[PDB]
RNA sequence: AGGACCGAACCGACUAAUGUUGAAAAAUUAGCGGAUGACUUGUGGCUGGGGGUGAAAGGCCAAUCAAACCGGGAGAUAGCU
RNA sequence: GCUCGCCGGAAGACCAAGGGUUCCUGUCCAACGUUAAUCGGGGCAGGGUGAGUCGACCCCUAAGGCGAGGCCGAAAGGCGUAGUCGAUGGGAAACAGGUUAAUAUUCCUGUACUUGGUGUUACUGCGAAGGGGGGACGGAGAAGGCUAUGUUGGCCGGGCGACGGUUGUCCCGGUUUAAGCGUGUAGGCUGGUUUUCCAGGCAAAUCCGGAAAAUCAAGGCUGAGGCGUGAUGACGAGGCACUACGGUGCUGAAGCAACAAAUGCCCUGCUUCCAGGAAAAGCCUCUAAGCAUCAGGUAACAUCAAAUCGUACCCCAAACCGACACAGGUGGUCAGGUAGAGAAUACCAAGGCGCUUGAGAGAACUCGGGUGAAGGAACUAGGCAAAAUGGUGCCGUAACUUCGGGAGAAGGCACGCUGAUAUGUAGGUGAGGUCCCUCGCGGAUGGAGCUGAAAUCAGUCGAAGAUACCAGCUGGCUGCAACUGUUUAUUAAAAACACAGCACUGUGCAAACACGAAAGUGGACGUAUACGGUGUGACGCCUGCCCGGUGCCGGAAGGUUAAU
RNA sequence: AAUUCCUUGUCGGGUAAGUUCCGACCUGCACGAAUGGCGUAAUGAUGGCCAGGCUGUCUCCACCCGAGACUCAGUGAAAUUGAACUCGCUGUGAAGAUGCAGUGUACCCGCGGCAAGACGGAAAGACCCCGUGAACCUUUACUAUAGCUUGACACUGAACA
RNA sequence: CUUUAAUGUUUGAUGUUCUAACGUUGACCCGUAAUCCGGGUUGCGGACAGUGUCUGGUGGGUAGUUUGACUGGGGCGGUC
RNA sequence: GCUUGAGUCUCGUAGAGGGGGGUAGAAUUCCAGGUGUAGCGGUGAAAUGCGUAGAGAUCUGGAGGAAUACCGGUGGCGAAGGCGGCCCCCUGGACGAAGACUGACGCUCAGGUGCGAAAGCGUGGGGAGCAAACAGGAUUAGAUACCCUGGUAGUCCACGCC
């Protein structure tokens, strides 16, 4: 049985990483929401 | 010519090959090659915009002279080559100053023939001239729509254009569809018809041949569901409404031509 | 030569039995179909929700699909329990 | 420790991804291990990952991403030129031994190789987001030549066998050795040399391309493998001194030949086919702007530099994805012996395990199998399941057919061992010789050795010789779908979908159509033998009648008719 | 007939016996010519039927070999559950009783088994109905609307019949 | 006052010609050792095309919805 | 051996003999336009049909296909089927005066092979007239016909069949 999570740190960083968040204004809104919530890790991918 | 295959297997039962021993066996001319990547069913938005296009064989684009130039320089024709990007064959020609070019090969062209492109060029199959040095009634191919643009008409294999009349600044042409249209007389045209006229005689024999061409399977709207197509649904085979495109426009009849700046150029609509 | 034949790796999933608080939220065992091709597979990319993609079953889109998931309108509304 | 079993195209070895200390040592047994645990992938402490040559970084690009300006868009933003990123691909270079408890092409020893900087000497036209060459490319098939590797013989060392015989054609083990340098060969490709000219390469060019003369078929490029050197080195069966029995050190003999060999190499080759098979840089060459004992380019020598990051360990898994120490999933590489076509299968090598509850006993019943009297589908919805057949060679084989098929149709006969033909044959391989050549990786005759089927006669054993594993049930009549394929990944694999064919219809290119609020993009770097939509669905014979209704196409005379 | 209600139509073959099968008839409820008609070699994990071989499929089961089940030691769940001192029968009863009435039977408590009942467990029945409930789909329902299309005005001017 | 082959002087339908707005997904040059985009030269089309506002038609391609109740279950029938 | 059967050479003659290509002129049809009005067409009679959105008639320009009026003949050629405008290229056969040459090389020929009208079949084109099928209108007692109005395959070209 092939499960849904098949890890790859390159695709992880390209899809959910910090610079992928900072490229779009909506990912910068994601980062603003996570700084306002106070997360220890902004992008847990990174 | 045409070659009917022996039925040693289904898929070879019903295939006719057209084979030309005159075509070059080997690599094409590498200075006139470019990269051709598959992009059908892919917009710059990434959506499929033309359906039923997918993976076929990898192909390389050959830079073919359509706006033929080098007026007054004769060119000898080397071996004819195969072109995947079109139904016609092409010819590698060598000019007298040492320049090789790719030409849409006409019907009678052989290796060693002389071709020329100017206004002083003798009228002969393979030669191109503007249509005021070309007599009325001759069959031409690779004819421009604008003077200097390049050949846009009669580029497929076996196709030709008849020069029917002359206005004095315009030339009336009977096209392969039966349409009569007015084209400016300074537009150039190559004499004769395009070769590989046996291209329509091939039968592919099997679905794999269409897949090597690059044609993905076509699904019928009757086979689809009501959410997918305007046809679709039913507890049997019959839908039972007027046949349409997937986007609702009627597809049997229903002429869809909305151009109004070229109606002055189309003289008689095709039948 | 062949979308050729038999048959391993590989891909799949026709039958039966077991399992059904399973060894497993679809598998095991014994057979089974394809196995040079419309094949199969690694890596990366692209298509985003009345949207995509679909050899078309409303299939699939992260164990979720006749309209994904998350947050919000929101304490929707509920002559019903 | 000695036995026993299991895997052995893995249940062995090495990586990539992924994980992140699980690696090694000391100590502990609370919790975690489906049981105990002295053990552990557990707890707590230390230690452990050494690179110019491996990978990343780096130079270069594919799909694609971002994109100065730009075009477009209420805003956000969309597309996109120059450009700049982006491997899954293309460019410099290291091998063999030894070593640690744990590292290893990194440390040590031996032998190398590459790319730059600087300096000295000798000669000299050097110089580019520019031109050209090259990188640089498909599928299938068939050789030949090899090699990794294996077997046998020789050689060397040891043995002389718990029970009849045995070393005195016996038994066991070893018989290894690389990069680099030199030679440039089984092959493969290609005519070279010189001179003159130019409507071509975004300008120039001595470079590429093209044209015209003389000369001879002899020059060049590529290329496994072999041989020499590396290497009187290392390694090496064993033996010898100290044992806390982890082990340490010294010495270390033969180290050859023949045959069979790959799916690996020559080979990115050759042949053939259509479906016509990346890009750019590194590399070579040519000049443009510029400079002239200058700066540079070559060759030799010397010296310096090659940074930084990763490197432990798991990786058909108890370290990854599955909530688990989960019968599942997970890409690549290596590929021994005997039998065998085989990467099947069986038994074994090297190596790794016995799957983290055991002990009894021998009820029903369940699961997984073995065998069954007589009957042989009477069972059942249905031969479901089981049983059966199963290999090679030869004989033989029907209706029908699209002439290919059907067809392994069906149905039969022989298969073991021994001996002879033939103290090992047909065939394969090829040393000592002998003779030529510009006398070396050369050619010709052999025909010593080594290897070696298949067949025929004769004999012999058992119930049985494809004796195990492995390995097809066969025939007849019909429906449907031509077929191969695809499909509801998780109750439906079908007659459904698709399909090659066929037809209708749209489309004259700034095409139709599609995505898009628009730019733009696909269609397509295509051009009516093309592209889209629809329906039908190989093939054979065909496809009749109806335009009243609803669509569509054509026409505008009349009626009705909007904003104005 | 993947199509036929009557219907297992009728006739023939196959069988001792055949609602299925095969070949016909035509009385086509309600086939029919690219919604394709009829046929068709080969192909099919396709549907139906027949036969040979073969057999535990069966008459009708028997024995054996392993893993459980059983006993012992160690570890150690789950669904469920108002409380229980938790029998049978007949009747009654919100209409199928362990519990009510009458009556019969029954020392107390395990263990291995089987499932007839506890209208057993699981899942606020999916069938049916209801709600002035929802979603999606259809059309010739209503009202809009993207698109396509028609014209007027503007961008948009000058001459000549 | 209904009309005149030069004059005081309008409106509306096609038809022809021109260029000068507009289009150019024709060629060339420059920005620029850029398939974009501008600017320039020229060719072709040309007051057409196309766009904005208004407007008639078409429009399940989408979107919001409606589609009654009684009923010896509901539906059919019937009834209000 | 011979020429006398058969054949060959020299020089000519007539011919729609065959294959390929090009071109010309009447006419039919269609499209665009000018003039012009109420019928055209058809038949034994009509009617379907075309025309009041302008037909038919006349004229101009253009497009496309097929067959070649006269010559034309109780003519010609070819084995038969068959072949008709003109011109070119390639080519087959026949006949004649005269001369030369070879010297029976001849005739027929079952099987075999080739050619073979029209209709028909396959693929790809073309399609002006004509026209099976089909539709309408007549006729008739009926009319699936003869007649009229249309009209598809086909007739035309290339390559294969038959």
């Amino acid at each position: 049985m092939k499960r849904t999570f098949q890890p790859s740190v390159l695709k992880r960083n390209r899809s959910h990483g910090f610079r992928a968040r900072m490229a779009t204004k909506n990912g910068r809104q994601v980062l603003a929401r996570r700084r306002a919530k106070g997360r220890a890790r902004l992008t847990v991918s990174k | 010519a045409v070659v009917k295959c022996k039925p040693t297997s289904p898929g070879r039962r019903h295939v006719v090959k057209v084979v030309n021993p005159e075509l070059h066996k080997g690599k094409p001319f590498a200075p006139l090659l470019e990269k051709n990547s598959k992009s059908g069913g892919r917009n710059n938005n990434g959506r499929i915009t033309t359906r039923h296009i997918g993976g076929g064989h990898k192909q390389a684009y050959r830079i073919v002279d359509f706006k033929r130039n080098k007026d007054g320089i004769p060119a000898v024709v080397e071996r004819l080559e195969y072109d995947p990007n079109r139904s016609a064959n092409i010819a590698l020609v060598l000019y007298k100053d040492g320049e090789r070019r790719y030409i849409l090969a006409p019907k009678g062209l052989k290796a060693g023939d002389q071709i020329q492109s100017g206004v002083d060029a003798a009228i002969k199959p393979g030669n191109t001239l503007p249509m005021r040095n070309i007599p009325v009634g001759s069959t031409v191919h690779n004819v421009e729509m604008k003077p200097g643009k390049g050949g846009q008409l009669a580029r497929s294999a076996g196709t030709y254009v008849q020069i029917v009349a002359r206005d004095g600044a315009y030339v009336t042409l009977r096209l392969r569809s039966g349409e009569m249209r007015k084209v400016e007389a300074d537009c150039r045209a190559t004499l004769g018809e395009v070769g590989n006229a046996e291209h329509m005689l091939r039968v592919l024999g099997k679905a794999g041949a269409a897949r090597w061409r690059g044609v993905r399977p076509t699904v019928r709207g009757t086979a689809m569901n009501p959410v997918d197509h305007p046809h679709g649904g039913g507890e049997g085979r019959n839908f039972g409404k007027h046949p349409v495109t997937p986007w609702g426009v009627q597809t049997k009849g229903k002429k869809t031509r909305s151009n109004k700046r070229t109606d002055k150029f189309i003289v008689r609509r095709r039948s």
